[PDB]
RNA sequence: UUCCAAGAGUGUGUAUGAUGAUUGAUGCAGUUAAAAAGUCCGUAGUUUAUAUUUAAGAAGCAAUAUGAGGUGUACUGUAUAGUUGGGAGAGAGAUGAAAUGUGACGACCCUGACUGGACGAACAGAAGCGAAAGCUGUACACUUGUAUGUAUUUUUUGAACAAGGACGUAAGCUGGAGGAGCGAAGAUGAUUAGAUACCAUUGUAGUUCCAGCAGUAAACUAUGCCGACGAUGUGAUAUGAUAUUAAUUGUAUUAGAUGAUAGAAAUUUGAGUUUUUUGGCUCUGGGGAUAGUAUGAUCGCAAGAUUGAAAAUUAAAGAAAUUGACGGAAGA
């Protein structure tokens, strides 16, 4: 995963100095089904890319909301048992934060991972 | 100030690999003699001596950059005509 | 080397680190079976030789009264600190002794040099009840 | 970001995106059918073909006036297959002018260091085709002998 | 083939001592050795008697040194002539 | 920078002859060809017997005008000049393609 | 501790330079790590200026003049005074010519 | 004598766990405290950019741009030393100060000619090239890098590396050539309680060339290799565009200053993006001392090199920085 680990800190740099926008020079399927989880809960505004016949470009506009976005290397897989272990490890406060799993209905937050009953491998976290 | 609209100085500034839309800067073109009437099609930055169609002679001229027109010959850019 | 499927090179790896440790590496040569001093045991017993006494280090001043003995269990001679004050004079040679280390792993404590064993038992009669005057030795 | 040096330049060049028939042509198509055919019996590399087709004739892109073929694709149509291909070919050619260098001035040490890297990066070349089954798998390049 | 290091001289086998032997295979290696022939090309020049080289095909015979084809010392006078 | 210089005289004509052009070596075929007036050009070697050679001088004069030239080598570099399967005294010329063998 | 920024002479992207020799003392020192001075000294003294004029045989002439250059190692260089301990931070300046 | 803790129990001792984030996958550290092989190539194992069709890589042009990159033939530069023809007739040379040594079979100085060996002054830099060790007289021959431009071929051929392979200042070894100056070992003159050391006079191996072994350095930027993002100002090397005699601009390296971060601190565009710890891969360390010492195995003509413990011991060893005291240390 270099295109994930390389985009969450471009973010966390731009983020802290306080910027409106950034431009990157690498687009990915994992990418942009990241961004669309980061769009619902309403952590950023609008993002766009560029497709021009090479590794394609990225967009993003920032608000000003996020405290500190990762990711996780290498991919583990885990049960069904252990989300509530992995949740006290990575996270501040029960009651918000964010997960990403790479299940096979798609990626999508620990709540519907444990809502529909499935275990995958682990992507990442922000909040 | 916008990065996903750039302005016609930022794209002056930019180095052509690392601009928003790829465009090369490669043209075709034709030069026309100065005592005969001859065109001849050219390259933007040739890397060979190209002659004249009648009165065969020095033309063009490779060099590091753009290619050297020697002598009064001018030329202009040619396109698609459908 | 961290990687998912990678378990065969980091188990071959964290167990040659591993030998490193001043400790584990006195569990893998077994030393405790093959450079005993005193076998392996709580106490043991012995046969007096000589009462004989030494000096302590610097910056300390005092003589320290020990005792050469011989083991039975393995047969070796060795010396021993008779640890209260007038405690000597029950000593007879010709006599049986029971040794009791000191509790700092095998090492010498306080400023008596090179000495690790002391002596709790003459004549099977406690030698901490003869100080304080219980008993009496035949 | 080099193979067999530590260099970070960027220096290339760039195709247009999707490339239409060009019109500005003034010899026809079946004449320029004709030549391509003499340089590359002759004996001229493929590379060479497209310097030359870009400069005198006036079309770029190799892949417009045919029907959409690559230039190594459209020779296999008509006879002319390549067997080995001409990266390969071009490295044992530029090997054997060092071992040539080498048998005048034995002293010379630093052109024996330069040898030992073009042959292993034509060894990386060679071990991958033969995975592919691009070259016969009882292939040896011809090289000149050391005294 | 059998032979580690000792190579021509091993038919003194374990006398004369050690440094020697030495002496002898470096001599010994280019006296039995054959040379090309400078007037026919073809590689069939032998030794017969000190300081006498002569070619099988040819038939001709050349000045030389005692073990050698050419002498060091008889090269170097060969280039000063030349210019 | 690289840039190999070209070879000017008969040591590059000559390969050009071998690929694009028709010849023969021997001794024995040089004497044929010259008597038949069908040789173009004669190369002869620098380790040709001195009996030999100038009798190959003497011929070309009388077979017409057949030019003679001289090659500085052995008959072992003449075989790895151009690719030849023996080594080789004297070279002759049948027909040639396109070297300038002639008009040099 | 480190004590300079450059260790001990002003030499970057190098491998070596071959060795010079003292004047005074006659040891080898890279030539990086030298000293060297210039100046220029009249042939004729400014005490023996007017007593030429009174002996010329010309009527005006010029007086020459001629160059040295100097190279020590840093041992023999601070016995002479030539170079003097400085303060900390006032160990950065540089004076060129 | 009196007080405290536990209480039908309470202490002493030998193993073995936790304390220990001092075995670290979660989760340590590698400039200076212990710790990155001298530098590259390359197999097994580990690992991977992709909207499945395209970047990167490899091959190939132009400016014959630019460069103490390498190897070989031919010439050339002054100086030190020696042989010899003229002139002349007492000291020359060294040191803080002197002594041995040295000169009327004539030195030392100024001149006229010769033979040999070593080395390229001044220009000469916080300037260039090389994987590292390294690389400065001229003309040709052979041979080789990185970077900038650009509608050139192929289509994923990538990074790092157990086994194996090559190069590697300076000494030191066997064989042949040479030997001007310098010079370990050895021998003399002074100083000294004593000098077999510093000072001075001699003097051999060596340092020069060719063919081979050998493989150690404070081989140091004491900072492994690849990949994404970063604040202004003054410079340097190469090269392209705009523009035209007046400038401001693109890419790749590199020097320095001021802020900002990080750090135990000195310091610092990475030694930053870290207890809100994860992009990939090889090697090394675990309190001092014994000790890079014994023993075994593999290399080498030898000297020696790589691998590499323990018994008995000991409460400290160490890094950065403030205040004093001292200097046979320096200035005002
Ligand atoms: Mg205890
Ligand atoms: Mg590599
Ligand atoms: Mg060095
Ligand atoms: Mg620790
Ligand atoms: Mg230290
Ligand atoms: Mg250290
Ligand atoms: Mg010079
Ligand atoms: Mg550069
Ligand atoms: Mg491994
Ligand atoms: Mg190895
Ligand atoms: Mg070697
Ligand atoms: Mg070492
Ligand atoms: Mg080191
Ligand atoms: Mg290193
Ligand atoms: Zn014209
Ligand atoms: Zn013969
Ligand atoms: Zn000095």
């Amino acid at each position: 995963m270099k295109q994930l680990s390389n985009l969450c800190k471009a973010i966390n740099n731009a983020s802290r100095a306080g910027k409106r926008q950034l431009l990157l020079h690498e687009s990915n399927s994992v990418t942009r089904d990241f961004l669309k989880q980061m769009l619902k809960h309403g952590y950023i505004t609008k993002y766009s890319y560029v497709d021009d016949k090479r590794k394609g470009k990225t967009i993003v506009w920032l608000n000003g909301r996020l405290n500190k976005c990762g990711a996780i290397c290498p991919n583990y897989k885990v049960s069904l048992d252990h989300i509530e272990n992995y949740r006290s490890r990575l996270l501040p406060a029960r009651q918000f934060g964010h997960l990403l799993f790479s299940t096979e209905k798609g990626i999508i937050d620990h709540n519907e991972c444990i809502g529909s009953n499935l275990g995958g491998s682990i992507l990442g976290f922000f909040y | 100030f916008d990065l996903a609209f750039p302005t016609e100085e930022q794209i002056k500034k930019t180095h052509k690999t690392k601009n928003l839309y790829a465009v090369p800067t490669g043209y075709f073109m034709q030069v026309l003699c100065d005592g005969c009437k001859g065109v001849t099609l050219c390259y933007s930055h040739s890397q060979r001596d190209m002659n004249c169609k009648g009165c065969g002679e020095t033309i063009l001229k490779s060099t590091g950059g753009k290619a050297r027109l020697i002598g009064e010959c001018a030329f202009k850019k040619v396109d698609y005509s459908f | 080397m961290n990687g998912l499927f990678a378990a065969n090179d980091l188990i071959k790896s964290r167990k040659v680190k591993r030998r490193s440790d001043p400790y584990y590496r006195k569990k893998i040569l077994g030393t405790k079976y093959k450079h005993s001093k005193i076998g392996n045991g709580p106490q043991a017993k012995g046969i007096v030789l000589e009462k004989t006494g030494v000096e302590a280090k610097q910056p300390n001043s005092a003589v320290r009264k020990i005792v050469k003995i011989q083991l039975i269990k393995t047969g070796k001679k060795i010396s021993a600190f008779v640890p209260h004050d007038g405690s000597l004079n029950y000593i007879e040679l010709n006599d049986e002794v029971v040794v009791e280390g000191f509790g700092k792993k095998g090492h010498s404590c306080g400023d008596i040099p090179g000495i690790s064993y002391k002596v709790v038992k003459v004549q099977n009669v406690s030698l901490l009840a003869l100080f304080k005057g219980k008993k009496e030795k035949p | 970001a080099k193979m067999h040096s530590s260099g970070r330049g960027i220096s290339t060049s760039m195709k247009p995106f999707s490339t239409m028939f060009p019109t500005w042509i003034d010899v026809s198509v079946d004449e320029i059918k004709a030549d391509v055919l003499k340089m590359n019996t002759k004996g001229v590399s493929s590379a060479e073909i497209g310097n030359k087709l870009r400069d005198v004739y006036g079309v770029g892109d190799c892949k417009t006036i045919f029907d959409g073929l690559s230039l190594s694709r459209f020779l296999e149509k008509e006879g002319n297959f390549i067997e080995i291909p001409e990266d390969v070919k071009d490295l044992v050619k530029r090997a054997n002018i060092l071992r040539k260098h080498i048998n005048t001035h034995s002293r010379d040490k630093d052109s024996k260091y330069r040898l030992g890297l073009i042959i292993s990066r034509l060894n990386r070349c060679v071990k991958h085709y033969k995975k592919k089954l691009r070259i016969p798998s009882t292939w040896k390049p011809k090289l000149v002998e050391l005294i | 083939n059998g032979t580690k290091k000792v190579g021509i001289s091993g038919r003194f086998g374990a006398r004369y001592g050690s440094t020697l032997r030495k002496r002898m295979k470096k001599v010994l290696e280019t006296q039995k050795k054959t040379y090309e022939c400078r007037a026919c090309g073809k590689t069939s020049v032998k030794r017969d008697v000190v300081g006498i080289w002569t070619c099988r095909s040819c038939k001709i015979k050349f000045a030389g040194g005692a073990y050698a084809y050419v002498t060091p010392a008889g090269t170097t006078f060969n280039n000063m002539l030349k210019q | 920078s690289r840039r190999y210089s070209k070879a000017v005289g008969l040591a590059a004509s000559l390969p050009l002859v071998v690929k694009t052009g028709k010849y023969d070596i021997g001794f024995k075929s040089a004497l044929r060809n010259v008597i038949t007036k069908k040789a173009k050009c004669i190369v002869v070697s620098s380790s040709l017997p001195s009996v030999k050679r100038k009798q190959l001088e003497y011929y070309c004069v009388l077979a017409g005008g057949i030019p003679l030239k001289f090659y500085e080598g052995t008959n072992n570099a003449l075989a790895n000049l151009c690719e030849l399967k023996y080594r080789t005294g004297v070279m002759s010329v049948l027909h040639e393609g396109e070297s300038d063998l002639l008009t040099e | 501790p480190v004590k300079r920024k450059n260790h001990g002479k002003n030499r970057k992207n190098r491998g070596s330079c071959k060795p010079v020799q003292c004047d005074k003392c006659g040891r080898c020192v890279p030539k990086d790590k030298a000293i060297k001075r210039f100046k220029i000294v009249p042939l004729v003294e400014a005490g023996s200026m007017d007593d030429v004029k009174v002996a010329s045989i010309y009527d005006i002439f010029e007086v020459p003049r001629i160059s040295y250059k100097n190279q020590y190692c840093i041992s023999c260089a601070c016995h002479a005074r030539i170079v003097r301990v400085r303060s900390r931070q006032g160990r950065k300046i540089r004076y060129d010519g």
